[PDB]
């Protein structure tokens, strides 16, 4: 999440619907890399329902804009989970906040004129700082194309 | 060909300065005319072979894809003057395929309204006189009076099909009936407008008014322009027409 | 598309004379550069009588500009295109340099090619959005052919509405016009 | 200067009693006729200018001005003329690839004309 | 046979099973491309690929920045010919294999070829002759061609997301034409209005003004010296531009004689930056012409005055050194900004 | 019925609830009001006023397409029942699921308003789901013909 | 290489034949049979031609005279 | 029916920044990646902190957007608070002491909302929250009801940061203390959907399409960007007839003369013959008739 | 829409001529190369030899020697082994163009030179006995000879399209095939 | 409402009528993830129990037989996702929102330079939600001009 806030980012992440809400959940028991087994309390465990929540999301889904969509949980195991609680963080998600931006400490003073009105200057350490490394996803389909020959 | 210059002769460069574009006479069309084809087919999957006298037909519209003939006779790029007996087509570079449009005669013209009535009848205004009647002179439904002094009809006298029949019934073999090839326009090309130009000049000199000075001095100027041109005026509806070269008509 | 530099000179004294743009209150554009880089006609004469300022054909590079500013002459007849006696292309005596080429435009040039867009340059242009008389400074009247008639008051009424004054402070340079209609009365 | 062309005329002046003739053509004709051969040959003319869209109609290079906005009528007109394109414009020369007498093309067309004068 | 009335033009003249009529032989000759075909021919281009945006902070104007990656993506024929002439391409397939290998010697040969032939580029919009220019290209190995801020106005852009042009004057005549007319240093002033097109519109003039101005009078504002070590003191300590009336022995070798320079010794007091900038420029104009606050319009005016006085090559050299020194001084200041820099008068609370 | 209500309100008719039919009395009142305004009776209408626009929704569009298909379906049903009415077949003599499904597809995909999801940012996705525009079959019919809009 | 082209413009004046003279000298030098009168410094052939022209040794009359002398000497 | 089977293969590509990138900022400000030097070149801070991202100051006043300045101040405050928290953690300060410090940080400023530390969050919850917030002070501001600039200055003072943020620096290339002590902070930047690599596009002689032998076919593969009629007009305005003709003929689709052109280029001839245009040849071939236009010239 | 669409040697014919024109050749040399290339069958070998092209021309200037020189210059241009002409020397040309450093290259060359008849029956043992060499000693050489530019373009050379107009179409609609 | 709009279907005096009892919506076939991976146009079948009633001729409303047992299935309905997305051809598709002018007659002016004669026209436009649009302009000759569609 960028250093600053406006107050709506968590609500924004909620409303996007890319994460998983703990729709009637009580505690996160067996959460795997894709297999989240979450047990709800007996009161929350609706009658005839174990209250056992199984979540299996699509990992690293190839985005329509050729980007990457993956759901990253923040809870590991055996934790009392609130009902309707965000489970796994999606793209541009940090602590459940929809913030596609990185607050890089910087200074606004033109230097050696290497930067003009519309220029960006960065340093090598920030280059090694792997900030804003991008993960695109491409596509390539083939078909049988049955022929008489 | 010794081939020591045929390859050199294949590529030629002209000045290409001050082009010439305008009307012509049917003889030059016959010069541009190369062959004749009959079938209307474009391509056949029965044998994947060129259509016989069809679209982009052999012996027509220029050379073949390779120097090999479609039939196969005289199949060599070295062969320059050898014409295959099975089919007479150029066994050479295919640039001529685009550079070979054909033309058929068939000896029948029709209304060139595309240019005759271009915008506000561009050629029709130049022709003036009975411009609409001149456009309808063909139809082959008139057979207007072409000549005949014995009959009470002018050489340039209008006689529709019923009028022509009535004139033939009454005056007998005393009147002519122009139609068909250019219809009246054939006689008009046979006719001379120098007297018409003198009459138009006289009318402009005398009949001078808001409308009297108009449309007649325009006719006089058009007549003088045609005199300066002097081409076969039957070029509007002529006797030959280009055929789309194989490398002019695609898929 | 017709721009062409072919005629080296017009050979014709006919032309157009350029004067400072005294627009609005004062000279909205002085005549110090309007045709500075131009070779005029024989109209180059000094303001003093029998004193010539320059020859017939001579382009005021920089020194003739200074001499003209000294002489306070606001206009002179100069050669121009179309009037450039060429009938095909233009006199180069009526073409000039007008650009980084210090020498005048060479033969075969086309300022119309250099044109065609010089006007088009303001593609970012913006569009769609006789009683109160005052003088600027000291100056003369210069009624400029205003018919004067006997008025009701003790003055000469402007019998012609073409009553256009001029405020020439000390020389041929003028400040403002303050033109008046036929309904005006000369208060000065 | 380009805003005006094809001036209107009244008196024939032994040249032509028409309207809309090129002012430069009329002037060249006057110079070549009145001063040279027949001073009595002087046609009364009235210079006129109009809108550019109207000005689109008149040109010299027959190839040119036809593609400008419309050509079928223009093609009919050019054919009825049989007139010479003459590569009148440098745009005409380029669309044909001819030596546009411009800069280096000016010298190219100039040497080419020098050659053509010798042949 | 007639120009029209073909392909069933009379009565039925439409294509079979196609309600749209076929290309009727009443209209076959005019394929509707025709003149519009020629016009779209006038408005189209192929290969010679382009599009880029970068800022050439270095690489003085007698030069052009060319990304090395896409470099020789066209010069492949020239590179292969160079390899064959040097023998690195014994055969055409040998050249292809070497190119697929991309030897460093291939890079060297391409550099040698480029050192002989500059390149031409143009801007995104098509507005004036200023967008396209010729300058000495150089492999940049960047992703976008970088241009000196010199032609900033020429492309009529603002260093933002935009596509440039790439031109290959393959003809020797083409190369000469580019190096004559399209040559960047060939074009100085705006030929349109005659005014000087080139001027440092950035903070370069701001750096000059910081040089040629004083806050009020800093420490040692009264320093008096000769000038040779003024750079050392100004950079280190003892004097600053913010100091006023730093006395300085002034000597300008102005071209007093006809085409011959004459110098004279003065003692002009100044700021640190103004005096240094005075030595930086040429010798023609008086030190007073330099001695100013160094305004942006004043910078343009001085440029025009020098161009009238000196000429082109000295003007270009001075302009380049000006861009460089302006970058330097702008770095020297730092000159950050903040909210407090905007101080709202409080009396408006009562006027309102 | 809302259109009839608006027509009644324009006619100041208290009974706004009306049908989609038209009547001569309304036409006479409209002519009278127009003549009075020509003689001076009120101000002209204003499209820029939000009180002058009736928006449509995706459910509304789906219902509109469903009724559009149902119109042709009922026409075909009546045509089929007209000929050979002497039959006791089940209500499937004209039950064409294919035309209904095709209309549904045309409404769903075959529309300029329809477009693939844009999750370039989850906020970007949500905003693209929050889109509001006049373009389409109604509203912004032509991009030209208007500046004050 | 050269940064600015002004001396050639001064030696020519018309500003049009200078590039033409440079290209004509460059074509002859590249085809062969010509020796640069100025000391070469590993630059382009057009650069050498422009430098020789600006030096006051290559023009449209000296080149023509040399060509005529070479033709007559055959 | 056409394909008895279909196989889709998915490949994912990583991406780091490249020269010439597209920086983005919700403060509207847009930036184009210029150059990255060795971290030595970046000016050293008082604590030696090298410069990280340098913004050209000349732009900001034109934008009239203080959002850059506001972001700098606020981000500096957050990064400093996180620095203090991290220093406490490295010193392993008391959990209650860190809670008191965070509560003093939170409660400072104008009255907006309610929060009480050492009373609400569990000690484990507090520790986890602190570890989560270990890289800055999390903040939120209303769109129209934000805090005070004086409050920002006071927060900077509380965070041992300059209230205006102004701070001098020692150069990274010569170490020289630059004047005008700079106010800075943690300012955000974002990326653009357009990216450097895809925009890269060039060609020498690509693959001709099925129409006019031109480079096309809907592939960003050696494509040829269509020239502009205004661009061609200005190209004529260059008056370089040889160059204009080259642009028309070489920069075109007709590969027929490309054999002679390639021979010339390989031989270094770099010359083309006049002849007649391919379009001129086409029109002459497709001649409705002959010509009466004059056929003679230079 | 003058001349539809295609590619260099779309039907396997113009790539060789384009490569030849991409190389320095005289008008007679170019004519001989064109006679070799245009008279190349769908298998990629020269369908008509130099003698056939000379006879069709009837020109003594384009002699057998000139045509042979043009073919040898264009023996391996684009691709290797074009106008192959009953390709037995074209295989040897491909082997020679292939680096001689390949193992058993001498064995492969010996097999391709005149041991083609023995390998035609695929009697490797009898071929080795005839060559007085151990059986499968040139097994690498034999495999390389198998992988030796068959018909150069081979399948690419084989631009043999498919054409068919059966007088009926048997849809076999639900068996008992519906004619 | 939409079904009730086309609910009554009858023969051309064939003594036949049509109606519907209830509609049974088929449950989704492939899971939203399953459909998405499969790329199928995810939807939900719709089956409407129709009512075909045959009336005996010469018997006034004398029903002879009823076929009111045909659950008329009409394609599959693409359910708006839980995330709201449309799954056209499996594609996460979104149809843009439509805003249209309020149905009814609007008392507009259409005067000024549109009149081009210095006359203030009283031109009111009737924008009914169905049927032809209308406008009644006041001509400069003080004559009301009526245009239908």
């Amino acid at each position: 999440k960028p250093l600053v806030g406006t107050g709506m980012e968590r609500a924004v992440a909620v409303d996007s619907g890319v994460t998983a809400v703990a729709k009637r959940g009580g505690v996160v028991q067996y959460v795997d890399a894709s297999r989240i087994v979450i047990k709800v309390n007996e009161d929350e465990m609706y009658p005839g329902e174990a209250g056992i929540d199984i979540y299996n999301l699509t990992k690293y889904t190839r985005s329509n804009q050729n980007t990457c969509i993956n759901q990253m949980p923040c809870v590991s195991l055996g934790e009392p989970v609130e009902r309707g609680d965000v489970l796994a963080d999606g793209p541009s998600t940090d602590l459940g906040e929809l913030a596609l931006g990185q607050n890089m400490r910087v200074a606004f003073m033109p230097w050696n004129g290497y930067n003009f009105e519309d220029s960006i200057l960065v340093s090598e350490r920030v280059v090694q700082e792997d900030r804003f490394t991008t993960i695109h996803i491409q596509e390539l389909a083939c078909v049988s194309r049955d022929t008489k020959l | 060909k010794d081939l020591l210059k045929f390859l050199k002769a294949q590529t030629k460069t002209e000045e290409f300065d001050a082009i010439k574009i305008a009307l012509a006479s049917p003889d030059m069309i016959r010069s541009w005319s190369f062959g004749e084809v009959k079938k209307p087919e474009t391509i056949n999957y029965r044998t994947f072979k060129p259509e016989r006298d069809g679209l982009f037909c052999a012996r027509i519209f220029g050379p073949v894809k390779d120097y090999e003939c479609l039939c196969g006779k005289y199949k060599r790029l070295k062969h320059r003057g050898v014409i295959c007996e099975k089919c007479g087509v150029e066994v050479t570079q295919t640039k001529v395929r685009r550079e070979r449009m054909g033309h058929i005669e068939l000896a029948s013209p029709t209304a060139h309204i595309w240019f005759l009535k271009s915008l506000p009848s561009r050629i029709g205004l130049l022709l003036d006189m009975p411009l609409r009647d001149i456009e309808r002179v063909l139809y082959f439904e008139s057979y207007v009076v072409i000549e005949g002094g014995m009959t009470n009809l002018e050489r340039q006298q209008i006689l529709t099909e019923e009028q022509y029949l009535d004139a033939l019934e009454e005056f007998g073999d005393e009147f002519d009936a122009k139609m068909g090839a250019e219809a009246i326009q054939a006689l008009l090309k046979s006719m001379d407008l120098e007297q018409e130009c003198e009459q138009l000049r006289e009318e402009l000199n005398e009949t001078n008014s808001e409308t009297k000075r108009k449309k007649l001095t325009k006719r006089i100027k058009l007549l003088e322009a045609f005199v300066q041109s002097g081409n076969k005026p039957e070029w509007m509806i002529l006797t030959v027409l280009p055929v789309l070269p194989p490398d002019l008509r695609p898929l | 598309q017709d721009l062409v530099v072919t005629e080296d000179d017009c050979g014709t004294h006919e032309g157009i004379m350029m004067t400072p743009v005294i627009e609005g209150g004062d000279v909205k554009e002085p005549l110090r550069d309007r045709v500075l880089g131009r070779v005029t006609a024989e109209d180059v004469l000094k303001p003093g009588t029998a004193d010539i300022l320059v020859p017939r054909n001579t382009l005021l590079h920089e020194q003739w500009c200074d001499l003209l500013e000294e002489n306070s002459v606001d206009a002179v007849k100069v050669r121009s295109v179309v009037s450039c006696d060429t009938d095909f292309g233009v006199c180069a005596h009526c073409y000039g340099r007008d650009l980084a080429r210090g020498h005048i435009i060479n033969k075969g040039e086309a300022i119309g090619v250099i044109a065609a867009q010089s006007i088009g340059e303001p593609g970012t242009q913006l569009t769609m959005r006789e009683s109160s008389i005052q003088v600027k400074n000291k100056g003369s009247i210069k009624l400029s052919n205003v018919k004067s008639v006997v008025n009701s008051s003790g003055k000469l009424v402007i019998t012609s509405r073409n009553t256009e004054l001029k405020l020439i402070d000390e020389f041929g340079r003028t400040k403002e016009s303050y033109k008046v209609p036929y309904g005006a009365v000369l208060a000065k | 200067r380009q805003m005006l062309r094809k001036a209107t005329i009244v008196n024939a002046g032994s040249s032509d009693f028409l309207e809309g003739e090129q002012v430069e053509y009329s002037r060249v004709k006057i110079a070549n006729r009145e001063l040279e051969a027949n001073g009595k040959v002087g046609a009364t003319y009235s210079r006129d200018l109009l809108g550019i869209t109207k000005a689109s109609l008149a040109t010299e290079s027959f190839i040119s001005a036809a593609s400008f906005q419309e050509t079928t009528r223009v093609l009919t007109e050019a054919a009825v003329a049989g007139k010479r394109d003459e590569l009148r414009g440098l745009k005409e020369n380029v669309i044909v690839g001819r030596l546009i007498p411009a800069g280096t093309g000016y010298a190219y067309h100039q040497d080419r004309m020098r050659r053509r004068a010798a042949g | 046979v007639d120009a029209l009335l073909d392909n069933g033009r009379r009565g039925r003249a439409i294509t079979g099973s196609n309600k749209r009529p076929l290309k009727s032989l009443a209209d076959m000759i005019k394929g509707k491309q025709g003149r519009f075909r020629q016009n779209l021919l006038g408005k189209r281009v192929d290969y010679s690929g382009r599009s880029v945006i970068t800022v050439g902070p270095y690489l003085r104007l007698h030069q052009c920045g060319l990304p090395k990656k896409m470099a020789l993506e066209l010069f492949k024929p020239f590179i292969y010919g160079k390899l064959e002439l040097r023998g690195l391409a014994t055969t055409i397939k040998a050249a292809k294999k070497m190119v697929e290998r991309e030897e460093a010697v291939v890079w060297d040969i391409l550099d040698e070829v480029i050192r002989e032939h500059p390149v031409l580029l143009n801007r995104a919009p098509t507005l004036h002759r200023l967008g396209i220019q010729a300058f000495e290209p150089v492999l940049i190995e960047g992703k976008a061609i970088q241009l000196h801020p010199l032609v900033c106005a020429a492309y009529n852009a603002d260093f933002d997301g935009d596509q440039m042009a790439v031109h290959v004057p393959l003809t020797l005549e083409a190369q000469l034409e580019a190096r004559a007319l399209m040559m960047s240093t060939n074009n100085i002033l705006s030929p349109a209005n005659g005014e000087p097109i080139i001027v440092p519109s950035q903070d370069v003039v701001l750096g000059l003004y910081y040089m040629t101005r004083d806050c009020v009078n800093a420490k040692g504002e009264g320093m008096v010296l000769t000038g040779p070590k003024e750079a050392e003191r100004l950079y280190r300590s003892g004097l600053a531009s913010l100091h006023a009336r730093v006395k300085v022995r002034i000597t300008e070798y102005e071209k007093d004689a006809n085409g011959e320079l004459v110098a004279k010794t003065s003692l002009k007091d100044t700021t640190v930056g103004r005096a240094i900038l005075w030595m930086i420029v040429p010798k023609g104009l008086p030190y007073s012409i330099v001695n100013q606050a160094l305004g942006k319009k004043a910078i343009s005016k001085m440029l025009n005055t020098c161009y009238r006085i000196l000429g082109l090559k000295p003007t270009v050299i001075f302009a380049d050194q000006i861009m460089y020194t302006g970058f330097a001084y702008a770095a020297r200041s730092g000159a950050s900004v903040g909210i407090d820099d905007m101080v709202i008068p409080e009396k408006k609370h009562e006027i309102i | 019925a809302v259109g009839r209500m608006k027509f009644n309100r324009s006619l100041l008719r208290e009974e706004i609830e009306g049908s989609g039919i038209l009547s001569k009395d309304d036409i006479i009142d409209v002519m009278k009001k127009l003549i009075d305004i020509r003689n001076g009776k009120g101000e002209v209408d204003d499209i820029d006023h939000l009180g002058n626009r009736r928006i449509r929704s995706v459910g509304e569009m789906a219902e509109n397409q469903f009724r559009v298909g149902l119109v042709r379906v009922e026409r075909a049903v009546k045509e089929r029942l007209s000929l050979g009415d002497l039959d006791t077949l089940m209500p499937q003599d004209m039950i064409n699921a294919k035309p209904i499904s095709a209309a549904v597809k045309e409404f769903f995909g075959s529309s300029q308003l329809s477009q693939f999801m844009d999750q370039n940012n989850p906020l970007s996705e949500i905003t693209h789901k929050r889109r509001i525009s006049a373009l389409g079959p109604g509203g912004l019919t032509r991009e030209r013909a208007g500046f004050e809009v | 290489a050269r940064v600015t082209v002004q001396d050639a413009v001064e030696k020519i004046g018309n500003r049009f034949d200078l590039v033409l003279v440079a290209a004509r000298r460059a074509r002859q030098m590249q085809v062969g049979g010509k020796d640069p009168l100025v000391p070469e410094e590993n630059d382009k052939t057009t650069v050498i031609a422009l430098r020789e022209i600006e030096e006051g040794l290559i023009n449209n009359q000296i080149l023509d005279v040399r060509e005529r002398q070479e033709q007559q000497e055959q | 029916p056409g394909v008895l089977k279909i196989v889709k293969v998915y490949l994912a590509v990583k991406r780091r920044i490249q020269p010439g990138d597209k920086m983005a900022g919700r403060h509207g400000n847009k930036g184009v990646i210029s150059k990255i030097n060795p971290i030595e070149d970046m000016p050293y801070d008082e604590n030696g902190t090298p410069v990280d991202i340098v913004l050209n100051p000349l732009g900001v006043p034109s934008r009239m957007n203080i959002g850059q300045i506001l972001e700098t101040h606020l981000g500096m405050a957050a990064k400093g608070i996180g620095d203090k928290i991290n220093a406490m953690l490295k010193q392993q300060q008391e959990v209650a002491k860190l809670r008191e410090f965070i509560q003093r940080a939170y409660d400072l400023g104008a009255d907006v909302r309610q929060k009480v530390d050492l009373s609400t969050f569990s000690d484990e919850e507090v520790m986890r929250l602190a570890e989560n917030l270990r890289k800055g002070m999390p903040i939120a501001t209303p769109v129209f009801d934000g805090a005070k600039e004086a409050e920002i200055k006071e927060l900077l003072k509380l965070g041992d940061l300059p209230t205006s943020g102004q701070i001098r620096l020692y150069d990274g290339r010569t170490g020289e203390q630059f004047e005008r002590p700079v106010t800075v902070g943690y300012m955000y930047m974002l990326k653009l959907n357009h990216l450097v690599d895809d925009k890269m596009h060039a060609r020498s002689t690509g693959s001709y399409s099925l129409v006019t032998q031109q480079p096309l076919g809907g592939k960003a593969q050696f494509g040829g960007q269509r020239f502009g009629e205004m661009e061609v007009w200005a190209l004529e305005a260059y008056g370089a007839a040889y160059t204009l003709q080259e642009m028309l003929t070489v920069k075109s689709d007709d590969v027929n003369g490309r054999t002679k052109m390639y021979k010339n280029i390989v031989d270094g001839n770099h010359q083309m013959e006049p002849g007649m245009p391919e379009s001129f040849n086409v029109l002459l071939k497709e001649i409705r008739s002959l010509g009466i236009n004059i056929e003679l010239e230079d | 829409l003058p001349v539809y669409q295609g590619e260099t040697t779309q039907t396997l014919q113009d790539y060789l001529m384009w490569q030849v024109e991409l190389t320095p050749f005289t008008d007679t040399d170019r004519a001989i190369a064109t006679s070799i290339v245009d008279a190349v069958d769908d298998t990629g070998y020269l369908t008509i030899q130099i003698e056939d092209i000379v006879d069709s021309i009837g020109d003594d200037e384009i002699g057998l020697e000139e045509v042979e020189a043009v073919l040898k210059r264009i023996q391996r241009f684009d691709p290797v082994g074009v106008a192959a002409k009953d390709l037995r020397d074209c295989l040897l040309i491909q082997l020679s163009q292939f680096a001689k450093e390949t193992p058993w290259l001498e064995e492969a060359r010996l097999i391709i030179s005149d041991h083609l008849d023995l390998l035609a029956n695929h009697d490797f043992r009898t071929l080795m006995r005839v060559t007085r060499l151990k059986e499968e000693v040139l097994k690498e050489a034999v495999n390389l000879i198998q992988s030796l530019d068959p018909r150069p373009g081979q399948s690419i050379q084989t631009s043999e399209p498919e054409y068919v107009i059966p007088d009926v179409l048997v849809r076999k609609v639900s068996g008992r095939w519906t004619v | 409402a939409a079904f009730r709009s086309v609910f009554p279907i009858q023969s051309y005096s064939g003594n036949s009528e049509l109606q519907y009892v209830s509609y049974r919506l088929g449950e989704p076939v492939f899971d939203v993830q399953e459909c998405q991976i499969r790329g199928v146009t995810y939807s939900a079948p719709l089956r409407v129990k129709l009512r075909l009633v045959i009336y005996e001729r010469e018997a006034p409303e004398g029903t002879v037989k009823d076929i009111k047992e045909q659950e008329v299935y009409m394609g599959e309905i693409p359910l708006m996702t839980d995330n709201g997305t449309f799954v056209i051809n499996g594609t996460e598709r979104v149809i843009v929102s439509q805003l249209h002018r309020s149905p009814g007659v609007f008392f507009d002016s259409d005067k000024g330079k549109t009149h081009s004669s210095g006359k203030v026209l009283y031109n009111a436009r009737i924008i009914p939600y169905r049927g032809s649009w209308l406008d009644f302009e006041f001509d400069p000759k003080d004559n009301l001009f009526v245009r239908i569609d």
